[PDB]
RNA sequence: CCAGGAUGUUGGCUUAGAAGCAGCCAUCAUUUAAAGAAAGCGUAAUAGCUCAGUCGAGUCGGCCUGCGCGGAAGA
C-alpha cells in the first residue's frame, strides 16, 4: 500500500514452527530474528491448526520487531490434502494422471476471507480451478 | 576490438554506424561486440 | 501496434453506451498513483475491485459527444480518469474523497451527478451529504 | 558422400554446362533451396550442405537431394608432364544450372526452413535462393 | 473475381516477347470453346501479386481485353528461370 | 570392499579334498567375481562444511560452493556474518581451503567434518581403473 | 520523452532451491487502455532491472531494380 520496505517469504509448513534445516536463519538475517519466529508467528497460528504452508510478508522499519501480518496460504496446499494425492503424477501429459472435480476445491478456496479479488462468487471460484488441472488432471467440473 | 571483412549485430544493443567511411559496431553492454571494417 | 477499426468503433460504442445509463461520472487526475492505492480504491467502491478506471480524453470525448453531453471539455485536460456508477446510488463521492484525503480540489476537475454538471468546488459537497 | 555406385565408364570428357535447369519447382517438400549461379557442386560440397541443414533441424522433418554428381573428374598431381594419358578420377562434380533446385525440406516451420538452408548455403560455391512450394 | 485488364498483341515471337519484359509485361494465350487463340499481354506486376493467391489457379478468372470479360481459367504458368517474374501464362475458356 | 551382504546357498565336496584350506580359497574366486559382476562404482568422502564469510562475502562463498559441485543445505546468520552448510566431496574440496581464504583475504574461515560415503562421478570412475 | 508495465500465483512436477527468466510440461483466468503462467541481462533462491495518459501527423519493413561501400596488403 505504499512501496519496497523488506517482504520476504520462505516457508515449508505451519507445522515447523521457525525450522533450520529448510531455511532457519535465511528468515531473518535484515531485520528478523531467528527466535520470535515462534512469539509473533504462532501468536495464533497454534489456535487453529497447523498443517497448511502459510507465508507471511515482513515489513520491517527500526524498532527492533516487526508487525508481519499474515494472510491466506497458497491454493497449492490444498492439492495434497483437500484435492487429492499429495503427489506422484508420474507422466506430465502423457497420461490425465488424476482428476478433481467441479465440488471439490469448491468450498475449500472459499473460506478465503483476506484474498482473491472481486466477490463475484463464480468468477473468484472458479479462479482457484485452473491449476488444479494444469498438472494433467482431468476437469471433472 | 574484433576486426574483420564480417560484421553484424549480435545482441539487440547493437548499431552499425558508419564513420569516415567504416563500418563499424558500437555496444554499450559487451565490449566484445566491439568490431571493425564492414 | 494499434487497433483496427473495426476493433475501435466498439470501444467508444461500449463505453457510451454505458454512458448513457450512468447515474453518475466523475472525472479527476490520478497520476503519480500505484497499484496497491488503485486496488484498494476499488475495493472501497466495491468488493469486485472493479472501480475507477482511466481513459483518454478523446475516448471520452467522442463517448461524451456520441451520447447527448455539453460542457466537460475542461474536464478533459491531459491526464483524465473516470469513475461512473451504473447501479446504486451515485452517492459513493465521498469514497473516493476521502480517498485522496487532498486539503485542496484541483485533482478532482469535475463530474456529473444525475445529469446534472457539477464543478470541482461542488465535489465537497456531495462529499459531506448526509446519509 | 554421393556417388554412382557403378558406371558403365570410368572417365568422362570436359562437358560444357550450358542452358537452363530442370528442377525449379519442388514436388516433395514444402520448401527447398534452390540454386541461382552457375557452377558444379562436389560430392563434398553436397555432403556438407546436408550435415548444415539436417543439424540446423534436430532429427525432425525431412530432406531431399535432388542434385547428384554422377559426373566423374580427373586431374593430374604435381611433377607430371602434360598428356601421358587422361589423368585420374578423384571426385565426382554435378553441374548445377541457374533455377536448379538443389536440396528440399518439410515437417518444420518456414522460420527454421531459412535458418536451416542458410548455414546449408555458406557450404556452397554458388548462390543460392529460397523457395516455397507453390501450387500448379 | 479477379480482374486481369488486358490487351490483344500486335506482334508474336519471341523477338516482340522479349521486349514485353522489358517493360514490365509479358506473352499470353487464352485458347478453348470454339473460339480462335487469342495474343494477350499482361501486366507484371499486377499479375504478378494475383498470381500470389492460391485462389487464382483455382477460382475462375475474367481478363478484361477491348472492353470484354472472358471467362477463363489458369491452366499452365511459366516461371522465370531463377527471378520471382512470370514468363507466360495459358488460359482457358470456361 | 565394504557395505555388502554375502550368503551361501548351495556347494559340495569331492574325492580326496575338503579342507580348511579347499574352501578356503573355494570363497576367494566367488567374491572376486561377484563383485565385478554386481556393477561396480566408486564411493568418495563427504564433508559437512560450515563457512563463516562477513556478512559481505557470504554471497561469494556461497557461489563458490556452487560451483565446487556442492549442495547446499542452507546458511546460518552468526553475528554479522554468515554460516553456509554443505556437502562437498573431500576429493573436490581440492584447495577449497585457500580458494575460500583468497577471496576473503582470510576473512573466512571454515571447519570441515565427515559426514558419509556416496557414489562418485562417472567422470571420476573411469579415471580409477588402471 | 515522460508514463504505467498488476493480481490468482512462490503456476503443478522435479530439486539444495527454481518464484516469468536450469529443465519437464501446461499456457487457462483476471481487473483493463494493456500486461505473455513471459523477451534479454541479472539472483545461491528472492530482489532489482524491464521488452511486448500526454504530445499531434507521420511511421514500420519485405520485394524487384540503378548507382556506391567494406571485403582490397609487395617490393
Ligand atoms: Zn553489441
Amino acid at each position: 500500500a505504499k512501496k519496497v520496505q523488506a517482504y520476504v517469504k520462505l516457508q515449508v509448513a505451519a507445522g515447523m514452527a521457525n525450522p533450520s534445516p529448510p531455511v532457519g536463519p535465511a528468515l531473518g538475517q535484515q531485520g528478523v530474528n531467528i527466535m520470535e519466529f515462534c512469539k509473533a508467528f504462532n501468536a495464533k497460528t497454534d489456535s487453529i491448526e497447523k498443517g497448511l504452508p502459510i507465508p507471511v510478508v515482513i515489513t520491517v522499519y527500526a524498532d527492533r520487531s516487526f508487525t508481519f501480518v499474515t494472510k491466506t496460504p497458497p491454493a497449492a496446499v490444498l492439492l495434497k490434502k483437500a484435492a487429492g494425492i499429495k503427489s506422484g503424477s508420474g507422466k506430465p501429459n502423457k497420461d490425465k494422471v488424476g482428476k478433481i472435480s467441479r465440488a471439490q476445491l469448491q468450498e475449500i478456496a472459499q473460506t478465503k476471507a483476506a484474498d482473491m479479488t472481486g466477490a463475484d462468487i463464480e468468477a473468484m471460484t472458479r479462479s482457484i480451478e485452473g491449476t488444479a488441472r494444469s498438472m494433467g488432471l482431468v476437469v471433472e467440473d | 576490438m574484433k576486426v574483420r571483412a564480417s560484421v553484424k549485430k549480435l545482441c539487440r544493443n547493437c548499431k552499425i554506424v558508419k564513420r569516415d567511411g567504416v563500418i563499424r559496431v558500437i555496444c554499450s553492454a559487451e565490449p566484445k561486440h566491439k568490431q571493425r571494417q564492414g | 501496434m494499434a487497433l483496427n477499426l473495426q476493433d475501435k468503433q466498439a470501444i467508444v460504442a461500449e463505453v457510451s453506451e454505458v454512458a448513457k445509463g450512468a447515474l453518475s461520472a466523475v472525472v479527476a487526475d490520478s497520476r503519480g498513483v500505484t497499484v496497491d492505492k488503485m486496488t484498494e480504491l476499488r475495493k472501497a467502491g466495491r468488493e469486485a475491485g472493479v472501480y475507477m478506471r482511466v481513459v483518454r480524453n478523446t475516448l471520452l470525448r467522442r463517448a461524451v459527444e456520441g451520447t447527448p453531453f455539453e460542457c466537460l471539455k475542461d474536464a478533459f485536460v491531459g491526464p483524465t480518469l473516470i469513475a461512473y456508477s451504473m447501479e446504486h446510488p451515485g452517492a459513493a463521492a465521498r469514497l473516493f474523497k476521502e480517498f485522496a484525503k487532498a486539503n485542496a480540489k484541483f485533482e478532482v476537475k469535475a463530474a456529473a451527478f444525475e445529469g446534472e454538471l457539477i464543478p470541482a468546488s461542488q465535489i465537497d459537497r456531495l462529499a459531506t451529504l448526509p446519509t | 558422400m554421393l556417388q554412382p555406385k557403378r558406371t558403365k565408364f570410368r572417365k568422362m570428357h570436359k562437358g560444357r554446362n550450358r542452358g537452363l535447369a530442370q528442377g525449379t519447382d519442388v514436388s516433395f517438400g514444402s520448401f527447398g533451396l534452390k540454386a541461382v549461379g552457375r557452377g558444379r557442386l562436389t560430392a563434398r560440397q553436397i555432403e556438407a550442405a546436408r550435415r548444415a541443414m539436417t543439424r540446423a533441424v534436430k532429427r525432425q522433418g525431412k530432406i531431399w537431394i535432388r542434385v547428384f554428381p554422377d559426373k566423374p573428374i580427373t586431374e593430374k598431381p604435381l611433377a607430371v608432364r602434360m598428356g601421358k594419358g587422361k589423368g585420374n578420377v578423384e571426385y565426382w562434380v554435378a553441374l548445377i544450372q541457374p533455377g536448379k533446385v538443389l536440396y528440399e525440406m518439410d515437417g518444420v516451420p518456414e522460420e527454421l526452413a531459412r535458418e536451416a538452408f542458410k548455414l546449408a548455403a555458406a557450404k556452397l560455391p554458388i548462390k543460392t535462393t529460397f523457395v516455397t512450394k507453390t501450387v500448379m | 473475381m479477379f480482374t486481369i485488364n488486358a490487351e490483344v498483341r500486335k506482334e508474336q515471337g519471341k523477338g516482340a516477347s522479349r521486349r514485353l519484359r522489358a517493360a514490365n509485361k509479358f506473352p499470353a494465350i487464352i485458347y478453348g470453346g470454339k473460339e480462335a487463340p487469342l495474343a494477350i499481354e499482361l501486366d507484371h506486376d499486377k499479375v504478378m501479386n494475383m498470381q500470389a493467391k492460391a485462389e487464382f489457379y483455382s477460382e475462375v478468372l475474367t481478363i478484361v481485353v477491348d472492353g470484354k470479360e472472358i471467362k477463363v481459367k489458369a491452366q499452365d504458368v511459366q516461371r522465370h528461370p531463377y527471378k520471382p517474374k512470370l514468363q507466360h501464362i495459358d488460359f482457358v475458356r470456361a | 570392499v565394504v557395505d555388502m551382504g554375502i550368503r551361501l546357498h548351495f556347494g559340495s565336496y569331492h574325492d580326496v579334498d575338503s579342507s580348511e584350506l579347499a574352501f578356503k580359497l573355494a570363497a576367494s574366486i566367488a567374491f572376486k567375481e561377484g563383485f565385478k559382476k554386481a556393477k561396480p562404482v566408486l564411493l568418495e568422502p563427504i564433508m559437512k562444511v560450515e563457512v563463516e564469510t562477513p556478512e559481505e562475502n557470504t554471497g561469494d562463498v556461497i557461489g563458490d560452493l556452487s560451483r565446487r559441485r556442492g549442495m547446499l543445505k542452507g546458511q546460518e546468520s552468526e553475528v554479522t556474518g554468515v554460516k553456509i552448510h554443505a556437502e562437498v566431496p573431500l576429493s573436490e574440496m581440492f584447495g577449497y581451503a585457500t580458494q575460500l581464504r583468497s577471496l576473503t583475504k582470510g576473512r573466512a574461515s571454515y571447519t570441515m567434518e565427515f559426514l558419509k560415503y556416496d557414489e562418485a562421478p562417472s567422470n571420476v570412475a573411469q579415471a580409477v581403473i588402471e
